[PDB]
């Protein structure tokens, strides 16, 4: 956990795996100040609090440790800062707050929120390793914008020093995809987005493409394809969409385009290639 | 029917002060028609059988044909006379508490009835004990009390931050940030008004990204028409101005495809004035300086002459050089500058050193500490020509400048309208964007009063709390108009007080609100008391003496007397006036926990309470409405929070046990 | 026998943070030195063990020497990091409580100090339980809530209006307005000083009529000073300035005879300035117009120059009446005139009609609409002659101005003072006229904390009072220092208390006091709690938090609880921890008539009271403080005055009469 | 009572008839709008208040109108104007206080005050020829400093439409009487304020004189003479004033004076003319 931003990773895939459809999130000075996630999914009970951060004290728990997967990435956050937990689960129940060492109740919605203050308190470097507040956070926005477009389904809202930034709403059932695209993207991507839907049995290919005669340097900073909802890059899908491009018109430049690989689990197969080739070389002609 | 009633009248220089009254029942009442046209149908209206005016009343043809007319001296019409007269009779020293302080035009009318009525009866009239004003404005209400105390546009200290307009007002221009100003101290209750809005906001949700970037190239458009009506605009007005001229295609083009009526409308009223826009960009540099003494605001080519001075002025660059190079290079002589100087004019500088060896030719112009200036006939030619050219190129463009106001004031109307367009856009676009951004939903209007609010919250709060801000249901209608709150000081009482005012003028200005599901009922009045004992008596008197069933009124823990039992008493005696009587929609909140005996004696009437829980070493307020009554006194809670030594607290504490355990 | 104290320091751009603490005993002190010297004075003062200082401390000459040196990382200062970890320890949200909420450049240090503690220790530290800054001047302070109850120089509500500044300041120039000020807001503990001031008023007290109208021919000098700093002051400053030099010979004549040593002092620092004086006479005109790019501002006969190229300008007038006349008889065109136009220069107008008989001579220039202009070599040689010489006068006025400057600074000094003695004649003369007019006496000081007070007054309310202001005495010490105030609501409580805040300030500023006679012991701070609870219990704590046996308390009926017990509990134990170990000067307000036990139980206490006396249907209030307590609560008599019906009085008094036939 | 002066004259006699050392005024309007005299001397009962306004009634009172000659005053005032009447006497008591009908307590120190709203209540003709505002109130100011000339020893403090007018304070037991005499007359007539005193017996001549030689007519506007405290005007004592300016130097203006005197009461004499004619010559030379 070397940067703010894969701290957020941890405790924002935490948040969506309780079944989370609002994550609302406020960060202060590059994410060194404050960082605020809160779910609105599925919290924890005030028994699974005080211990998921606390080693031969768990003589008397009986496993309940078990429950906390999250808890398990508290526990090395937690030791290094201010952790400031509060939180209530869905049952009829009163919302509970740990500390610091004094642990006692509070008053929450159902799910779960998390404060965390200015870290490193005994390292020389590990402290002397911050960048910029303004570049942390704009790997901030990239992470988000990345898990973003890995799930529709989920309302994002963004905040820095006070003043929101980003307003991503939720996807209901098959819903309007073209206003959560350009909120995420902006003006330039949108208007120059063609869609591709492609599918021969088990492997189906899902998203969005720009048009390459009127792309820009700009709208070529956005690439990127998942597999299964987790994002991946490797160098053969590149060739794929690279070789359609320059096979269309003479100007090979770069692409623009956001692209969802559905296939059985297994490690990646060179039917691959070639339906990813003729998928987005289709769409073009 | 219809009523036998007597009036009295008089007018200053501003307008109309009028008073009716019928003596058989002891109605007393009050106005100040503003306009003529108003006067003569309050009369109309009112149909009284006998008329007192001034001697000093001009315009006769109001009053000559009204029956029971009489003739009245001026010393009558006095407003400190009235003002004493009318105190000595319903015993008080001030009339702040029957809300008609502030009218006096309407006093002195009054003034004059109340002492002809004495004569004409000789008997006394306990009867009247009472007075009330008539009200033009019928759409809309605010006491002094409510437009402080909810921090609208004002924090109550007198500063702008942190208001409701604070976190709204993310508008672009200073026009439409001034136009929201009035707006919501104007609410307005016409429903066809509000529903303009409501599908404006609607059908202007998806658009809000495309249109704000270009409402900000506007500048302050309002204020410029002020300083054109003066003569006295200058050249950066006009450059924002013409910029924001070449914007309106790009606006014209992206409003038509928004599917509304008031929108289209707007969109028409906005216009481009094509004809103005290109005046503007070829009779003006792109970039012009503050004022117009500088010149260098007019564009060559417009005018023929002006470019012909610029010549014989621009012919000055290519001048000046050569004739310092052929004379540096003639004499030798490196220090050689060709300079100007405002009083002196053009020289030839050469220093201290080489002074001795300058040309026989040169005539001496100035003497300086390191240097001797020089003059020679080449130069004093072309200075005179430059200067006087320079000076006419000047003066004709001062004066082109004046003229370019004679031939735009023609469209001084339509500009002014166009202007007042885009304003009105500025406010309505900044508003679709918020009820977007802050998830509010969009309201519907009733019939009776009541208000039934589906997870309400505090619009500003809610947004710069840096906690979650619990939303809470509101159940009110004429059945259930009145609600004894109860609960712990920090509780939440005046925050859920507060966020129902402030979501009510949300949607009487038309505005989506912050709930999940919002229904409304006609308001008529809207009255404040909050805590700063003078102060307190005389203003919940006045809410007394006008409420009606329509009016909403917030009462913030009234009812402290001069000793414990008296604050109560009349605390209790007073719900049941507004209850019984009055049946207008009430909150009352308090600390007093006797009144809580009420819901069930008195009908219309309910318990809710803001609900705390106490255990171990703290406090915590869930901040939810709940039904019942408070479970304790939280004031040796509340003093911790504070920050008050242990000392004092543990004291405070034993005490406490000590008086309870009494009895 | 050296205290083994631990310091934490650090410094941003405007000056230096600083924190001390004794572990062994649980004190924990802060505060700001502004300058290098109060620094160093300060770490001699305190003699730290030990010294935690940050790594970007630049002057490092200040902490080189001192012993048990270590350099802390940035991170440590952090402000809002130090806010939060404060709070965890105190169990408090706020700091605000403890008087160091505005002091943020200490709190960074003590939030670094802390962390190290801890580590040191590893050991909880519950014998630390609060924190007070080390305020710098001695001389004294009031909070923000006292400078804006009393109204001094602005009301409540946010304005200027019938303030104590509104009835005393009847000043006669701004900058003595502004000074004024300033001695309000900074009266002083000098006993010296304070002794100028009262000789002083006792002084002039006759001459008040002979100086005040002189004093008002100045005008505003100390503002004008500021514009000559930037070289942006305009001819009419310099009207009014002159003006003012020509006072001073008056001036100090009258001031000669007034025996005081301060009088004689600022007669001197006052001066003449009789070279500049005549400078200015003879400089410019008389009377001077506002700007400078207008001209006619500097006179003939100062400057050859400026008189020559006048005088080709003036010989303008002559010039064109001769031509006119000349050429009008020649011809035989009556309608003949010479005028002038600024795009086309002087001309010949001739009417259309008589066109086509004009002289051959005459070159045509402007064509118009209903006449033909025409010139000729003699008026266009004349023209170019008079718009060089008037730019070359004007432009030489502008030089000459800018010259003046240069000379002037010089004097800068001793001008700045002579206009800061200025200023304070005005604030003490018209503070000698207030004395007089307003019927004040002279007052005395004395060794420990006390006041005693014969028929005293408060100074605004007696005036803009339309009745008889009844006086009233006072007698406080270290033997009586608490007053237990009981009574009905607008019996004078608050008058009573706020009459003598501000007799106090008066007394603080050396000025004569509204009384018979006066004597007063020093005060090292004042403090205030007036109603309008969260906002009340934070407050309150603070005075006890930072209050000693010097401090001035005014409690405005404090102790509102959540319900009826609490609230009194608190003001209970609250008044003993000001009476048994602060021992205060302390005024308690209420109305919880139980308090009035205290005085037999507690030493240094006495029950007073202002008595009011009840027939029928009305209540006359004697505003006269007495021994003892209140009759009764007279809240039921309160609310009939501000306008309540009579059902609800009714209900009120019924309801009464069971609770106090309850026992 | 014509104008506002001669009901000042009546109050303001009644007052000092008490025993008054301060008397207040408080003026609005030419005395039209308010009238405000104070006195701090001896005040009036509860019994003597209510039956002074209001006459077969006097049948139960039993001779308390002997006691209110002031008394007899205010009935003429009252039945013409919304007379506010307060009071309270030396001796541990309550301040009282009549009205328009209705009698109540009230609080006021140890004097008498009264309030006057524009006497004429029921008159349309009477109050429509009450003449000026600024011209009735330079009569007040004459008449105010006539009596005040009268007598050093009592404060009187007059004000005017919210604006503060005037201030004689009084002299105590053998005082600087110089700070009087200027605040009445201005600072004009003090600077050429020559003193005379004179006596032969029974005629005893106390006063001020302005020196001849620097007079001028603004200052030749103050001539007052008093017999006895009562402001008297004879054309023989003019006369006696006048020749002895005459005599001197040549000029024969008018002169500037204010003089008392003082002898035992006999309804009128020569020596009277000769006393005041020598006393004044022998001050000149
Ligand atoms: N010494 C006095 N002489 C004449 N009138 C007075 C005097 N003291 C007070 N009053 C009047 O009494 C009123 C009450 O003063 P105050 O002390 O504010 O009452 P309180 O008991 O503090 N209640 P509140 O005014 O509600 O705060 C004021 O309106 C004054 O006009
Ligand atoms: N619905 C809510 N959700 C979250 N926080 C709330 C809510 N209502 C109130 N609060 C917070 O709780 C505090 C208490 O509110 P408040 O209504 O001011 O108490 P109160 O009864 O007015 N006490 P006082 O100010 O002494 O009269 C406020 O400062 C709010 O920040």
């Amino acid at each position: 956990v070397e940067r703010p931003a894969s701290v957020v990773k941890e405790l924002v895939e935490n948040s969506l795996d309780a079944g989370a459809t609002r994550i609302d999130i406020d960060i202060e000075r590059g994410g060194a100040k404050l960082i605020r996630i809160r779910d609105n999914g599925s919290g924890i009970k005030k028994d699974e609090l005080a211990l998921a951060l606390a080693i031969a004290s768990l003589d008397d728990l009986e496993a309940i440790i078990s429950l906390g997967f999250r808890g398990e990435a508290l526990a090395s956050i937690s030791s290094v800062s201010r952790l400031t937990l509060t939180s209530r689960t869905a049952e009829q129940q009163e919302a509970w707050q740990a500390y610091a060492v004094t642990v006692k109740p509070a008053a929450h919605p159902v799910g779960t929120t998390l404060e965390v203050l200015d870290l490193f308190y005994n390292t020389p470097a590990r402290r002397k390793f911050l960048r910029t507040e303004k570049t942390e956070f704009n790997h901030i926005d990239e992470i988000i914008r990345r898990i973003a477009l890995a799930r529709f389904d989920v309302t994002i809202n963004l905040s820095h020093n006070g003043k929101i930034v980003r307003q991503y709403r939720a996807v209901p059932e098959g819903g309007q995809k073209e206003r959560r695209l350009g909120a995420i993207l902006g003006t330039a991507f949108l208007e120059q987005a063609l869609a591709i839907e492609w599918q021969h049995g088990d492997l189906t290919l899902r998203g969005w493409v720009a048009d390459p005669n009127h792309t820009t340097p700009a709208l070529a900073e956005i690439q990127y394809f998942y597999v299964n909802g987790r994002m991946m890059r490797d160098r053969l899908i590149n060739h794929a969409i690279r070789q359609a491009y320059e096979d269309k018109l003479g100007a090979d430049q770069q692409p623009a385009f956001v692209l969802y690989l559905e296939i059985d689990p297994h490690q990646v197969s060179r039917l691959v290639h070639d339906f990813i080739y003729q998928g987005v070389l289709s769409v073009l002609q | 029917r219809q009523d036998n009633l007597l009036a009295a009248i008089w007018q200053d220089s501003k307008g109309f002060g009028y008073a009716t009254l019928d003596i058989s029942s002891g109605r007393f009442r009050l106005s100040e028609p503003a306009d003529r046209e108003t006067m003569a149908a309050e009369l109309q209206r009112t149909n009284p059988a006998e008329l007192l005016y001034a001697e000093d009343f001009a315009e006769m043809s109001l009053i000559e044909g009204r029956r029971g007319l009489r003739r009245r001296p001026l010393w009558e019409f006095e407003i400190d006379t009235a003002r004493q007269q009318l105190n000595l009779q319903f015993g008080t020293r001030d009339l702040v508490g029957f809300g008609v302080e502030n009218a006096p035009r309407g006093l002195s009318a009054a003034g004059a009835l109340l002492q002809y009525a004495k004569c004409t009866q000789r008997t006394t009239l306990p009867h009247i004990r009472s007075i009330t004003m008539e009200r033009e404005q019928d759409s809309i209400i605010m006491d002094a009390a409510t437009r402080r105390n909810l921090e609208i546009t004002q924090n109550l200290a007198g500063g702008a931050e942190n208001t409701l307009a604070s976190v709204l007002d993310s508008t672009v221009t200073p026009m439409g940030s001034r136009m929201l100003k009035r707006w919501l101290h104007m609410p307005v209750r016409d429903t066809r008004v509000l529903l303009e809005r409501q599908q404006t906001i609607g059908a202007l949700q998806d658009f809000t990204a495309g249109l704000q970037p270009v409402l900000r190239q506007v500048g302050d458009l309002e204020r410029i028409l002020a300083r054109l009506a003066l003569r006295t605009a200058r050249p950066r007005d006009l450059a924002r101005m013409r910029h924001a001229f070449q914007q309106l295609p790009e606006l014209r083009a992206q409003l038509e495809t928004v599917d509304s009526a008031p929108v289209q409308a707007l969109r028409e009223k906005m216009g481009e004035f094509a004809e103005l826009r290109d005046l503007l960009e070829r009779a003006i540099i792109d970039t012009p300086p503050v004022l117009v003494r500088d010149g260098g605001v007019i564009a060559s080519g417009y005018n023929e002459e002006l470019d012909e001075w610029r010549a014989l002025a621009d012919g000055a660059t290519d001048y000046l050089e050569r004739l310092e190079v052929r004379e540096r290079e003639r004499t030798g002589l490196d220090t050689l500058k060709v300079g100007f100087n405002a009083v002196h004019g053009y020289y030839i500088q050469i220093s201290r050193g080489q002074s001795h060896l300058a040309p026989i030719n040169y005539m001496r112009r100035q003497t300086l500490k390191n240097a001797e200036r020089y003059i020679i006939p080449e130069l004093k030619e072309y200075e005179d020509k430059v200067l006087t050219s320079k000076g006419k190129a000047l003066a004709l463009e001062k004066q082109l400048y004046e003229e370019l106001f004679d031939l735009l004031l023609p469209h001084l109307e339509a500009l002014q309208q166009s202007a007042s367009a885009l304003a009105e856009l500025d406010v309505l676009v900044n508003l679709a964007e918020r009820a977007y951004t802050l998830n509010y939903t969009s309201p519907t209007f009733i019939d009776k009063p009541g208000i039934r609010i589906t997870e309400g919250r505090h619009p500003v709060v809610e947004q710069v709390l840096n906690e979650p801000f619990i939303a809470n249901p509101l159940n009110l209608s004429p059945q259930r108009r009145m609600l004894i709150i109860t609960g712990p000081n920090m509780g939440g009482k005046s925050t859920y007080m507060r966020q129902t005012a402030l979501i009510a003028l949300m949607a009487y200005i038309g505005s989506y609100v912050p709930a999940q599901k919002v229904e409304i009922g006609p308001i008529d009045r809207i009255f404040t008391r909050v805590g700063a004992f003078m102060v307190e008596m005389t203003e919940t008197a006045n809410i007394l003496h006008n409420a009606t069933e329509y009016s909403l009124v917030l009462m913030d823990e009234i009812g402290r007397g001069t000793s414990t039992y008296d604050g109560l008493s009349l605390a209790w005696a007073v719900a049941e006036n507004l209850a019984n009587k009055i049946k207008a929609l009430t909150l009352f909140a308090t600390h007093y926990f006797e009144l809580t005996q009420l819901p069930e004696k008195m009908e219309g009437v309910a318990n809710v309470h803001l609900d705390a829980l106490e255990h171990g070493d703290t406090i915590a307020f869930m901040h939810s409405v709940q039904d019942g009554a408070a479970s304790k006194s939280y004031g040796l809670a509340v003093a911790a929070l504070a920050g008050v030594p242990k000392e004092v607290i543990k004291r405070a504490r034993q005490k406490l046990r000590e008086l309870e355990s009494i009895s």
